[PDB]
């Protein structure tokens, strides 16, 4: 969906697009959807506009424009999300966290998680590093 | 003195046998 991003992106792209836009219809040539990106600092290769137009003519508007910013902001994210989602699992912060410290904090966490489902869960994988904790929960 | 020898024998045989004896996809991404 367009919920994963804020007020203050989407004010923002609409900020890049009606600076660049035609006429105010808010459309753009395919030059201009690469001039309105790297007006903003991310700099992406040729290849990466080339798969955008064919997943949306010619004409670029506004909610195309937005969903092509939200799949390129969400992958990064989805791929980042999961390491500061384990910080709090772990005091220091290097990725090692106590077996004996995670079943207060886990059964705890609000998704009604009783304690069968934890004890499944470390059973089915002392102090177990970060990468394995990603390789236990996308499974 | 030999009921307390075989005993003994007994009891540590005994304790060297005592000694010797899922989620879903979407509640994955939600509890992370």
């Amino acid at each position: 969906m367009a919920d994963q991003l804020t007020e203050e992106q989407i004010a923002e792209f609409k900020e890049a697009f009606s600076l660049f836009d035609k006429d105010g219809d808010g459309t753009i040539t395919t030059k201009a959807l690469g001039t309105v990106m790297r007006s903003l600092g991310q700099n992406p290769t040729e290849a990466e506009l080339q798969d955008m137009i064919n997943e949306v003519n010619g004409t670029i508007d506004f909610p195309a424009f937005l969903t092509m910013m939200a799949r390129k902001m969400k992958d990064t994210d989805s791929e980042e999300e999961i390491r500061e989602a384990f910080r709090v699992f772990d005091k220091d912060g290097n990725g090692y966290i106590s077996a004996a410290a995670l079943r207060h904090v886990m059964t705890n966490l609000g998704e009604k998680l009783t304690d069968e489902e934890v004890d499944e869960m470390i059973r089915e994988a002392g102090q177990v590093n970060y990468e394995a904790f990603v390789q236990m929960m996308t499974a | 003195x030999x009921x307390x020898x075989x005993x003994x024998x007994x009891x540590x045989x005994x304790x060297x046998x005592x000694x010797x004896x899922l989620l879903s996809k979407q509640r994955r991404r939600a509890v992370v």
